[PDB]
């Protein structure tokens, strides 16, 4: 039955011609057209923005002028063709079957749309669970992160015949050319492969990202597909906004991708500010989580994995690592695990585990799905009660511990003693599950033991009990910095590349040697965490490197030395109480 | 047909006689004017007005929806066309011929059911029926008008299309898909920016086990819904549908097909759904400042149960909680308390439970899916993920029997949840985060049977040493004989061979609005006795630590919402002090 709707083709394609014919860059789309004129082009990209450009001229000029954009929004499908067509007629067997160029167009911008008082709604980054089945037909921007991406496969869009009874190309068993029609014998058709029109097609999936999920909701997918010269512009991963045709009792959708594209003065004055203020190194350490108490000494190891050592690839191959590993021994119910929550939390690429894996498919990979220590790559690792994992758990642990394989991490852990509760009378190794092949990966190996003192459960418990009295640390006197400040400042830092002089080089084999040798007589105690090895030198390397960095020096000092030695050496004094 | 007509008018008349359903849509209509958000096409029908109205036309809808319903859809969709004039440009093209649905609320008569009392001879009639939404379909859009136009005559068409589940009435099938030639023959041009679509979806509707007999499977049935009622639940919801129960396709009539087993589809066109004093808080508030009032609130508190007056302290305490906290750090610092029993099996753990799993407004029960990170699939194959009791018991409690017999994967997943109150899910290819802010009450029993009193259960029981400390309360009972006081207790079990509907709103409210802060009264009281608990060195429960600290601010909070102050006392940390060294002895 007819119907009457207010759009009308003739205006609008004659507004196409003449928006072809007439707006500038001459005339911008006749150099595109006199660029494919001239072969040198395969595909045309419309731009809409040129389109509501010439739209607000002919309004500001007062001609003519329909709404052209909002036709192509609603019926995107025909217009496709349309522009074809005036390409087909204007550009410097029936057509459609033999066009090998491909035509896309690219949305709107909101700045645009602004600019001309008017509203974008198909170029606003709607996620896929936002788009009703009133979108369908309609050319939409989608925001998501595509996760999974097929490779090219053929796509025919017109099959092509050959005859032996008249030589015609028959294009799409039996010939339906003329001569053969009107003639009693007919030759039989074969595929003429070479003469089928292959179009490049690869199918392509978005899914919502986590903040884009209603509560508790799963995020759903759309099916994204990709022809012609824009194959292979996605990729799996890639948080991108694609412009495309959603298209289709019961029906299902998907969407032809038409564009594609991905997802300091200001920080510096902070920075001074930082500078003004002084005290960088234990400031940074005095504010990592005020509401824990006082161990300086320990959280100041967590400033330096924050910030991490310097990469060194030597040659041939050879790696040594920019990474610092840092454990945390200690008695249950000293809610040493907030530690973990605060670094985790600070870092922008930190990872928290507890235990065993999760499900045993939180370490390695499964069918592939990284676990926790690929996720962390190039960020840290924290784990609560490292010594209960389990041996395959334990095992790819020591892979990322010495070849960050990827899973380039620094590993912060907590455990509980072996026996529930310590005793210090015995060697760490003795108390613990993990054996000394893994702890000796370690950088620093500061050990917490809750030993029941008048004296200093007094100032913890008051420490404690303010805390929840009041939002901030009884220490009011000190002014924390914010962790996005403290994010910024440890990617400043990690800019930074500090480089050994002579003078602390020899100052730096004077301690290892003056260190190594009296350590022995620790070992011969048995009352220390371990050995002096090379494991000292280079640990000293990778802490000094970071304290230089920390203090965005290009070139390492002697204080840094010594104060890397301090920590280790105090470090030590926790098997002594 | 005329009769068609007829009951067209006759509901036009029903929305005149009673101005209060259209003057809403005008309201309706007023509101979608402004936002040029839509509100939808729909109102619900009181039936009980419909019945003094016609009860012919109201006794149609519940016995012969087929034949009145899309007459009165008719009328409610010609008053919204006829009531305004539309003057908007271009969105009276599309927006404007969206159809207005209907929905009925009031006495539904003999059509309240549930999936099981659902029969054959319910067919064909608009019921109601109760249960659970055990799974929902996947969304798709339906063709309901399409638009399109005749380039070679330069006018444009369109063509309606009909369904078995759209068309209450047997209309004729029209299985064609979208036309490419019209009457004249030339090709069409397709016009999607003003064809019609409707979103569909498909849910199953089970019996809930409240009223379920035992020997039986259970009873379920399909619902299906469209439009705004497409995305509108979730798996494991209560609900009350309305719709038409209807049967489809044939139980091999056509040929010969003549099996004895073969029957006939059946399903629910639902397009109703409905998801599942002063004086007493003055009374609340006024009870408060009696000084026995905790210790009368203690002694309703599981009626069944002589003694164990601390366990049910312990109890109340519970369901008030404490106070959480946030830092300009970003940290969150925890405020609910949980409870351990441990000792025999069948002396008064179960019985405990019992009352504080029935008393409590948001207790859930568990026993030995519950991480909720795992998926159930649908029938087409779309897997979605299914909540577990610790999310669930997000500001409630969870009731765990036999947690003993839970199995590790449990234990390293409420190791979070018990400290960090939240979930840290890690899938393949999921990966969320869910707060599980939940209150924990447990029982467990030794291996042998009879508990050895002089061990802790870390021997009795075997349970990590991590996973004991993380509650705050634990306590051991066992049936020590008394003769003549055991008699006293037995007597009314032989005699079988403050209220608590009050009391409840007691805890509700008391929670609801008083958040205590703490005082520098409990500050000296939490220290001093926090060190007088490290400086013991003689053998208790379990070893002090800091979270014995946090459990005295935690108790002492929730004293303070039992005295309903918004500040602690001095009296509040002496309790809270005092319980604690009972659990440790
Ligand atoms: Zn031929």
């Amino acid at each position: 039955p007819s119907i009457q709707l207010p759009v009308d083709y003739n205006n609008l394609f004659n507004e196409i011609t003449d928006f072809l014919v007439t707006f500038k860059q001459g005339p911008k789309y006749m150099a595109m057209l006199q660029k494919v004129a001239n072969r040198e082009l395969n595909s045309v990209i419309i731009d809409l923005d040129d389109i509501l450009q010439y739209q607000n001229e002919k309004f500001l000029q007062g001609t003519q002028a329909d709404d052209l954009v909002s036709a192509i929004q609603q019926n995107a499908n025909h217009f496709t063709e349309l522009f074809c067509r005036a390409i087909d007629n204007n550009m410097p067997f029936p057509p459609n079957l033999t066009r090998r160029y491909f035509l896309y167009f690219k949305p709107l911008s909101q700045n645009c749309a602004r600019r001309y008082r008017k509203k974008a709604i198909s170029s606003k980054p709607l996620s896929v669970r936002q788009i009703k089945g009133d979108f369908l037909g309609q050319l939409i921007t989608v925001r998501g992160i595509i996760t999974r991406v097929s490779d090219v496969k053929p796509a025919v869009e017109v099959i092509a015949y050959t005859c032996d009874q008249c030589g015609y190309e028959v294009f799409q068993s039996e010939c339906t050319s003329e001569e053969c029609s009107q003639n009693q014998t007919k030759g039989q058709l074969f595929m003429s492969t070479r003469a089928s029109k292959f179009s490049a097609f690869q199918e392509c999936k978005i899914q919502e990202l986590s903040q884009q999920v209603p509560v508790g909701h799963i995020p759903r997918s759309l099916n994204i597909h990709v022809n012609g010269t824009l194959v292979r512009s996605l990729s799996p991963g890639d948080i991108v906004d694609v412009t495309g045709i959603f298209l289709p009792l019961l029906t299902e959708t998907y969407l032809e991708a038409q564009f594609v594209r991905q997802h300091t003065s200001d920080v510096e004055e902070r920075v001074m500010e930082l500078i003004t203020s002084g005290d960088v190194y234990n400031r940074l350490a005095k504010s990592i989580a005020p509401e824990i108490y006082g161990n300086l000494d320990v959280k100041k190891a967590l400033l330096l994995l924050l910030v991490g050592g310097v990469d060194k690839r030597v040659g041939d191959g050879m790696k040594i690592r920019g990474d610092i590993n840092v454990c945390l021994m200690g008695d249950p119910g000293v809610a040493k695990s907030q530690l973990l929550k605060a670094i985790c939390k600070i870092s922008p690429r930190g990872v928290y585990t507890t235990g065993k894996g999760s499900s045993g498919v939180g370490l390695t990979a499964a069918v592939l799905e990284g676990g926790a220590l690929v996720l962390a790559d190039n960020g840290i690792c924290c784990i609560d009660e490292f010594d209960k994992m389990d041996e395959s758990d334990r095992t790819a642990i020591h892979e990322v511990m010495e070849q960050q394989t990827n899973a380039r991490t620094s590993i912060l852990a907590a455990a509980n003693p072996l026996y529930g509760r310590y005793n210090p009378r015995l060697s760490p190794l003795d108390n613990i599950n993990l054996p000394a092949a893994l702890l000796s990966r370690f950088d620093i190996l500061f050990l917490m033991l809750d030993i029941p003192s008048r004296d200093d459960d007094e100032k913890l418990a008051e420490h404690v009990t303010y805390v929840h009295m009041h939002n901030k640390q009884p220490d009011l006197d000190f002014t924390p910095v914010e962790p996005s400040k403290m994010r910024e400042y440890i990617a400043y830092a990690k800019t930074k590349r500090p480089v050994m002089s002579e003078a602390v080089n020899d100052y730096v084999v004077q301690a290892y040697i003056r260190l190594r040798q009296d350590s022995k007589r620790e070992m011969d105690s048995k009352f220390s965490f371990g050995q002096a090895t090379p494991r000292t030198l280079l640990g000293i390397i990778r802490l000094s490197q970071a304290l230089a960095k920390l203090r965005l020096a290009d070139m390492v000092d002697i204080d840094d030395v010594e104060e890397a030695l301090r920590l280790v050496r105090v470090s030590k004094e926790s098997l002594y109480q | 047909d005329a009769v068609f007509g007829d009951r067209v008018r006759r509901f036009q008349e029903f929305l005149d006689t009673f101005t209060s359903y259209r003057d809403s849509v005008r309201s309706i209509q007023v509101y979608n004017s402004n936002n040029a958000n839509i509100l939808p096409h729909r109102i619900i029908i009181s039936l009980d007005d419909l019945r003094e109205f016609d009860r012919s036309f109201w006794s149609g809808i519940l016995v012969e929806p087929a034949y009145f319903i899309p007459p009165a859809e008719k009328a409610l969709t010609d008053l919204a066309d006829s009531m305004d004039d539309v003057p908007h440009p271009n969105a009276s093209a599309v927006s404007s011929r969206h159809p207005w649905k209907l929905s009925f609320k009031g006495s539904f008569g003999a059509h309240a059911l549930s999936p099981r009392t659902l029969t054959a001879q319910h067919l064909n009639k608009l019921v109601s029926v109760e249960g659970i939404v055990t799974k929902t379909s996947l969304v798709r859009p339906k063709l309901i008008r399409s638009v399109h136009y005749a380039a070679k005559t330069g006018r444009f068409h369109y063509r309606d299309y009909t369904d078995a589940t759209t068309t209450l009435t047997t209309r004729i099938p029209t299985p064609a898909i979208y036309p490419t030639e019209d009457t004249e023959g030339n090709k069409l041009t397709t016009e999607y920016g003003y064809s019609t679509f409707i979103d569909h979806q498909r849910i199953t509707v089970q019996e809930m086990p409240e009223m379920a007999p035992a020997g039986q499977l259970p009873r379920s049935i399909d619902v299906i819904l469209d439009d705004d009622l497409v995305d509108k639940t979730k798996p494991g919801d209560r609900v009350n549908v309305v719709g038409v129960f209807k049967s489809l396709g044939a139980g091999g009539m056509n040929q010969s097909n003549s099996n004895t087993l073969i029957g006939f589809k059946t399903l629910i066109l639902g397009n109703t759904v409905y998801p599942l004093t002063d004086f007493d808080i003055r009374n609340i508030n006024k009870l408060s400042k009696k000084k026995d009032i905790f210790d009368i609130l203690s002694q309703s508190l599981a009626p069944s149960i002589y003694g164990h007056d601390h366990i049910k302290k312990a109890i109340l305490l519970m369901l008030m909680g404490g106070v959480e906290k946030n830092l300009e750090n970003g940290s969150h610092l925890r405020g609910d308390i949980n409870i351990l029993m441990v000792g025999d099996p069948s002396t008064a753990k179960s019985q405990l439970l019992r009352f504080v799993l029935n008393t409590a407004s948001l207790a859930i029960a568990t026993t030995g899916g519950l991480t909720a990170a795992v998926t159930t699939d649908r029938e087409t194959g779309e897997r979605r993920l299914e909540a577990g009791a610790m999310v669930l018991a997000d500001r409630g409690v969870v009731c765990i029997d036999e947690f003993d017999k839970m199995t590790d994967v449990d234990r390293v997943a409420i190791h979070e949840v018990m400290e960090q109150q939240t979930v840290t899910i890690a899938k393949a290819g999921i990966h969320t985060t869910l707060n599980a802010r939940c209150s924990v009450i447990a029982a467990a029993n030794p291996v042998f049977g009879q508990y050895d009193v002089n061990r802790d259960p870390h021997q009795n029981i075997a349970l990590p040493d991590s996973l004991l400390s993380r509650f705050d309360l634990l306590f051991v009972v066992t049936d020590d004989i008394n003769e003549i006081r055991d008699r006293s207790i037995s007597e009314h079990v032989l005699r079988t061979h403050v209220t608590i509907p009050f009391l409840r709103k007691y805890v509700q409210y008391a929670k609801e609005r008083v958040i205590p802060q703490l005082t520098q009264e409990a500050i000296n009281v939490i220290v001093k006795n926090y060190t007088d608990l490290r400086n013991d060195d003689n053998t208790k429960k379990s070893p002090i630590t800091a979270r014995t600290l946090e459990t005295l601010i935690r108790l002492a909070t929730a004293h303070a919402k039992v005295r309903l102050s918004k500040t602690v006392n001095k009296v509040d940390a002496k309790v809270a002090a005092n319980l604690l060294r009972f659990a440790l002895l």
